[PDB]
């Protein structure tokens, strides 16, 4: 059990994977060309879609989850009436908070600006 | 992390793609498959 | 030449000249035997001690269903050697890549497993070791372990390399074909491209299928192929 | 008439009910399966129930 | 500008007046678009049976915060992909979406359709080079090619013994299968795999793999 | 203050674990958030990689998929989830021929050995990170030399009773007539002892809902057993049924500082003898360790509870930190004293300080006797451990168990001392 | 659905 | 005609809602795979047992392979076929101890969500639409 | 009001053999951006 050398320090067997794992070499690689996809997903809003499902994974009844979200969203707007009207939505703020409560990081209410917007009067036309 | 898909090599058709969507939903969930459908939709439209 | 040291053990019980479809009451020590795992059966060949597990003793062999203790006697169909030889063991089979049903979460989308139908034991030339600089495989002596029949035989090998038994073994190229039944030795310079091998087999198959499809037309007898 | 008062109607009606249940679902599924329509038995058993 | 930010995050319900399924009414995130017509996703137009010879939908905006909650969390298309009738997908690609995928996976011409006479191809170290060569018009979509496979055996082919095994006298033996080449050795355990496929199969496989990785990176729970 | 001017470039016993340890799990959809695995002479352990800022609800720390675990029902019939035993396999007959309530560890040991034999099972890889026969601290592996030094006739008798039960089970089910698929699982009697030791020291019983079925499973979760034990844990185990993921969640509203160890309570409340019997370790701060005492002398526990800022019902005894300010003395050890010490209390009857002072010395007069009963002192044992350099780890644990018990007696001696004088104010 | 019980 | 049939179908079961977890019934519809294959395909026989909640334990010798109130997946169903068991009793809407509602276990696993159905689901209306929707989808001798 | 200017908005180097870069060109009149993007893509690839 306990083993020490002359200096008095403790020497222990470094537990290491003796055998070899096939899947280890087949899964550590990452694709290099998803920069446009990840940017599109965030801009579209599918990042919340995964978060919405993730919350439902730890839930027992999806009808109770939406009632709890609606109840908490109503609580948010009552406290701060002049915050959840435009770029920030009461429901999205609840969802962002509930994800942040799990220990992950999301922007507040999933709100995103347009860094490339030229002027105040220029609104982004959508290419249908 | 590399995804452990299956390299479909012969052909895919209406029945083959329908099975693949079913397996993707049952393995990755609807949020992943919803994004996969959009990529598949773009790929099918582009190559058509 | 280069005969391996013909040592003798204490548990050696020769199974030569025994009935095939009969079991042996006793149980063998797996440490003393080569364990060959195939799809339908597990094959045991006596393993004489050696620095590398290359020496085979075909004097006593046993076949059992996969992962089972009831040993039997394989259906020997060839004059197996009575001396220790070094054989290179290479399996022969197919990959059964299947898509299992998904019920539990995160179940694998595919299940890739390799099924072994035959195992080839290629004798080293003059029983030379792998580490020997003059190592070369003697393709004349090849033994096939068939899982379906639970039998072991000797490969019927056709040598087409000019030079006879005195040829240079370094230019040999064994060409296994027809479900591991046709063994042909050709010069390495005559190796077919893998693309050619695939296209050649596809051309033969589709040509026969096309002819059968066209055979039902009533002007087939007065038509040409092109 | 074979069984008594508390069980002549108890299991007699149950036999009619149970036999009708399997018969009804088979006939309904016969139409949809013939036309290549896949519907789970749950959606039909609820109607039959 | 106020309208653009107002609709942001506020789902609306799209209803087909000749309603057909449970998907006849569904919720989408509206985006302000040009013109005077309602653009709709091609996939959801099959759930609505929305033919494009003429159709008009009724759109309703939930007002109460409870209604907006359940519109976003219960009626969105990303959470209703399986038909309750049997549990089968509803947003399956159809029409020219299915045609394009079929053409991609319609691989090489085989046998007598590929060679005029009885015989009696490029090697790509990775899928990126195969795609890149296709972009540079070096190879066609259906032209056969060999892909150096670094993963495990993954392609779905009929379970058959190798067509031909080229067993060299030095211990290296190549196993030519109907769809891939495997280079094993006796001295070593290299296990080199080369897949005989097309750009189309690679493009289809890469599209699925990139979609998964792109979705995973965007939803970076690791950080 | 620029980064170039700033030049940033202890705990030597703890080294970062093998990266393959997390990698072999990471490929199997195992995610650890904000934590890292460190190993040392004591063993493995999970330590925070960053400050865990508290949130409204519990924060997810680790996730383990169901397919990576070994699970067996606590109640007959014995059904294995992520089913690994094939139908008709002889190992099921061995498992099914066990005591329904006493041989839970044996049934897990058979599965543990069976899993190591399976080539596709994940535990054949994770088994390399399990402690060996010498590294494991379970008392089931200890010999008479460590058991005699343990100095506990009740605990030694129980341990030696288990050793006979485990060894005889191996003899019955691993004779010469077993199939090779069973014989190779336990080639020698010693290995099966190690298998039971791992099963006892790493089983995590929990009520989990798998699909539509709810049951109690003697689980063998990997990466979650590595969490050490503490009666005041900073995290707990939560089973998520929808995706069959076992979540390790830090307590809600609790901050975890950088480098702090993440711990869970293996048992809700138990004495050190139970922990030694099951897990082979003891804690001097156990709030459930007892000691026989004569009922003739007793004190007013309400005064005793308040003087150390202990509040709540006896089922929920705990200490308040900010009220005490610093109070480095008070810990979980003195909380056990509030239960095991003979006490008296009326509705609101104040105590007599002189009578308690008459009894505190009388109480402490007895307290010196138990320490005299053990020939060695508390500091003598720990001094021996530092001087010791070649011995089995079970010997060290046996030293620790009697050392912790002696300190538990030593702790209450000081506890009564400070309590007696503080009663005046 | 969401109206089951009384939302609590 | 199909649209008219939808209204009648939804009306008869408009009140059916999943309101209880387990109704506590003990009776279960027994299905055997050996007396059935003579008439219908085996593939559809799997679908009848997919998403069902088992009403009684299933044994293969002394080995227990499934338990009461355990959901049936393709893995369990295929096991029954391979080993040729016949005493398979499952919970169905026929076996629920109610007619104004249905419990989660008696109904089974929701096809849409791939898990046990959640309380409050308007499962009756879903059943009505699941039959009426294919309404607009319904020689050589 | 503005002049036609370009800028690099994103630049990543997550390898020694994989560089990423995103560039913006603005303002552009209607129909010009597609022409520039198509021709630049052809020049970049071959
Ligand atoms: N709080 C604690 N104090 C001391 N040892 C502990 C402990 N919690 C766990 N252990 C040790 O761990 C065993 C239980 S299994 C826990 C995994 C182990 N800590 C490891 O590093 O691999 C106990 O038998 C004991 O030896
Ligand atoms: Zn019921």
């Amino acid at each position: 059990g306990i083993q020490r050398d002359d200096n008095g320090r403790r020497i222990w067997r470094r537990r290491t994977l003796t055998k070899k794992d096939d899947m280890l070499r087949y899964k550590l690689q990452r694709v290099p060309f998803v920069e446009e996809q990840v940017r599109k997903i965030k801009e579209v809003g599918k990042v919340m879609t995964m978060d919405i499902e993730r919350l439902l994974l730890s839930e027992d009844n999806r009808f109770e989850f939406v009632n709890s979200v609606a109840a908490e969203a109503t609580e948010y707007v009552e406290k701060n009436r002049d915050e959840y009207g435009g770029t920030k939505k009461a429901i999205f703020h609840v969802l962002s908070n509930r994800v942040n409560d799990l220990g992950f990081d999301r922007p507040e209410a999933y709100a995103e600006s347009d860094p490339y917007k030229p002027g105040p009067g220029y609104l982004k036309e959508y290419y249908t | 992390e590399r995804a452990n898909l299956v390299f479909h090599n012969k052909v895919i058709d209406g029945t083959a793609i329908k099975r693949l969507i079913s397996r993707l939903i049952d393995h990755f969930g609807m949020a992943y498959t919803s994004h996969i459908l959009d990529q598949v939709k773009t790929l099918g439209f582009q190559q058509a | 030449d280069g005969d391996i040291a013909f040592v003798q053990s204490k548990s050696f019980i020769s199974t030569q000249g025994w009935d095939s479809e009969m079991v042996v009451d006793y149980r063998i020590n797996e440490d003393e035997f080569h364990k060959i795992s195939l799809l339908d059966c597990d094959f045991f060949i006596r393993k004489p001690p050696d620095p590398d597990n290359d020496v085979y003793d075909f004097r006593e062999m046993y076949v059992t269903p996969p992962d089972t203790d009831i040993y039997s006697v394989p259906r020997v169909l060839a004059p197996m050697p009575q001396k220790y030889i070094r054989c290179a063991m290479s399996d022969y089979g197919c990959y059964d890549v299947t898509e299992p049903p998904i019920d539990a979460p995160r179940d694998p989308l595919y299940k890739s497993e390799r099924e072994i139908s035959k195992v080839f034991l290629t004798k080293h030339y003059r029983n030379r070791r792998l580490n020997d600089p003059e190592f070369v495989l003697d393709f004349e002596e090849i033994y096939v372990i068939d899982s379906k029949t639970k039998s072991i035989t000797r490969a019927r090998v056709l040598v087409t390399v000019p030079g006879g038994r005195k040829r240079d073994r370094k230019d040999d190229l064994l060409v296994i074909r027809d479900n591991g039944n046709s063994f042909k030795i050709i010069h390495v310079g005559e190796r077919d491209d893998p693309t050619t091998v695939i296209e050649r087999e596809e051309w033969t198959k589709t040509r026969e299928d096309m002819e059968k499809h066209l055979r039902k037309l009533r002007d087939f007898s007065v038509s040409n192929w092109f | 008439r074979i069984l008594g008062i508390p069980w002549g109607f108890l299991i007699g009606a149950e036999l009619t009910i149970v036999q009708s249940r399997i018969s009804l679902v088979n006939k309904i599924q016969k139409v949809y399966r013939s036309q290549g329509v896949q519907i789970h038995n749950r959606h039909i058993e609820i109607i039959v129930r | 500008e106020i309208l653009q930010e107002v609709m942001q995050g506020h789902p609306v319900l799209l209803n087909r007046a000749p309603t057909l399924h449970r998907l006849g009414i569904q919720s989408f995130q509206p985006i302000l678009v040009e013109g005077r017509t309602i653009c709709l996703h091609p996939l959801v137009c099959k759930g609505f049976n929305a033919d494009f010879d003429g159709d008009q939908m009724a759109v309703h905006v939930p007002l109460s915060l409870e209604a907006q909650a359940e519109a976003r969390l219960l009626m969105f298309s990303h959470m209703n992909l399986l038909s309750p009738a049997i549990g089968d997908p509803i947003s399956v690609p159809t029409q020219d979406m299915l045609i394009g995928l079929y053409v991609l996976t319609s691989g090489t011409r085989r046998g007598i359709c590929a060679n005029r006479y009885n015989p009696c191809e490029p090697f790509f170290c990775n899928s990126y080079d195969a795609i890149g060569a296709y972009r540079q018009k070096r190879i066609n979509l259906d032209s056969p090619l060999w892909l150096r496979w670094q993963l495990d055996q993954r392609v779905i082919a009929s379970k058959e013994v190798p067509i031909e095994v080229h067993y060299e006298s030095f211990g290296n033996y190549h196993e030519i299968y109907a769809h891939y080449l495997i280079v094993r050795s006796v001295k070593k355990e290299t296990l080199y795999i080369y897949i005989r496929t097309t750009v189309g199969h690679i493009s289809f496989y890469r599209e699925i793999e990139e979609a998964i990785q792109g979705f995973s990176q965007a939803c970076s729970y690791d950080t | 203050p620029f980064p170039l001017f700033q030049s940033p470039a202890s705990s030597s016993e703890l080294e970062s674990a093998d990266p393959d340890f997390y990698k072999i799990g990471y490929v199997r959809r195992v995610r650890a958030y904000g934590v890292e695995f460190k190993e040392g002479p004591d063993g493995f352990g999970i330590y925070a990689s960053k400050d865990i800022e508290p949130r409204r609800r519990a924060r997810v720390i680790m996730e383990i998929p169901h397919e990576l675990m070994i699970t067996i029902r606590q109640k007959h019939p014995w059904m294995f989830f992520p089913d690994i035993v094939p139908i008709g396999h002889p190992i099921f007959d061995i498992i099914n021929s066990t005591d329904p309530e006493r041989d839970w560890d044996l049934r897990l040991a058979c599965l543990l050995l069976f899993s190591f034999d399976r080539e596709d099972h994940f535990w054949r890889l994770y088994g390399d990170f399990l402690p060996a026969a010498d590294e494991c601290s379970s008392l089931l592996l200890a010999t008479e030399e460590d058991l005699a030094e343990l100095q506990d006739p009740q605990l030694v008798s129980t341990i030696r009773q288990q050793q006979k039960r485990v060894l005889e089970f191996w003899e019955k089910n691993w004779h010469s007539g077993v199939p090779l698929k069973i014989k190779r699982l336990a080639e020698d009697a010693e290995r099966f002892i190690w298998a039971v030791s791992i099963a006892q020291t790493r089983c995590i019983s929990m009520k989990t809902r798998i699909g539509a079925l709810v049951q109690d499973l003697n689980m063998m979760i990997p990466y979650a057993d590595m969490l050490n034990h503490s009666f005041e844990p900073n995290c707990f185990l939560h089973w998520r049924p929808k995706d069959r993921i076992l979540e390790v969640m830090s307590n809600a509203g609790q901050a975890i500082k950088k480098g702090e160890e993440m711990t869970i309570n293996y048992m809700p409340g138990q004495k050190n003898n139970m922990l030694m019997e099951r897990y082979g370790f003891s804690t001097p701060v156990n709030p459930w360790d007892a000691i026989p005492f004569s009922g003739d002398s007793r004190i007013h526990l309400n005064s005793f509870l308040s003087v150390f800022n202990i509040f709540g019902l006896p089922e929920e005894y705990y200490h308040d930190s900010e009220l005490s300010g610093d109070d480095s003395f008070v810990d979980g050890a003195v909380i056990a004293a509030a239960r095991t010490l003979p006490t008296w209390s009326d509705i609101d009857l104040p105590p007599i300080p002189s009578a308690e002072r008459k009894a505190v010395k009388e109480l402490q007069d007895e307290c010196r006797k138990m320490l005299a009963e053990y020939p060695t002192t508390s500091e003598q044992d720990q001094k021996l451990l530092d001087s010791l350099s070649e011995a089995r780890t079970t010997f060290a644990t046996a030293v620790k168990y009697r050392m912790h018990r002696k300190m538990f007696i030593g702790k209450i001696i000081k506890a009564l001392d400070i309590y007696q004088e503080r009663l005046l104010f | 659905g969401t109206g089951f019980n009384k939302g609590l | 005609d199909a649209g008219y049939l939808t209204r009648r179908l939804v009306e008869v079961v408009q009140h059916i809602v999943v309101r209880r977890t387990d109704c506590g019934t003990i009776r279960g519809i027994s299905v055997s795979p050996r007396n059935k294959s003579r008439m219908m395909s085996e593939r559809i026989f799997i679908q009848t047992l997919i998403g069902r909640v088992l009403a009684d334990d299933i044994y293969i010798g002394s080995r227990c392979v499934a338990f009461r109130n355990q959901d049936l997946g393709i893995g369990l169903v295929n096991r029954f076929i391979t080993f040729g068991t016949q005493s398979i009793s499952i919970r169905t809407p026929f076996t629920c101890r109610s007619t104004s509602w249905i419990c989660r276990l008696c109904y089974g696993r929701s096809p849409t969500h791939g898990d046990l159905v959640e309380l409050g689901e308007a499962v009756g209306i879903i059943a009505g639409q699941s039959i009426g929707e294919p309404g607009t989808q319904l020689t050589g001798g | 009001t503005r002049t036609l200017q370009w800028k690099c908005v994103e630049s990543r180097r997550d390898s020694k053999r994989l560089y990423y870069g995103r560039f913006i060109l603005s303002p552009l009149m209607k129909g010009q951006a597609d022409t520039i993007g198509i021709a630049m893509r052809r020049a970049l690839l071959g």
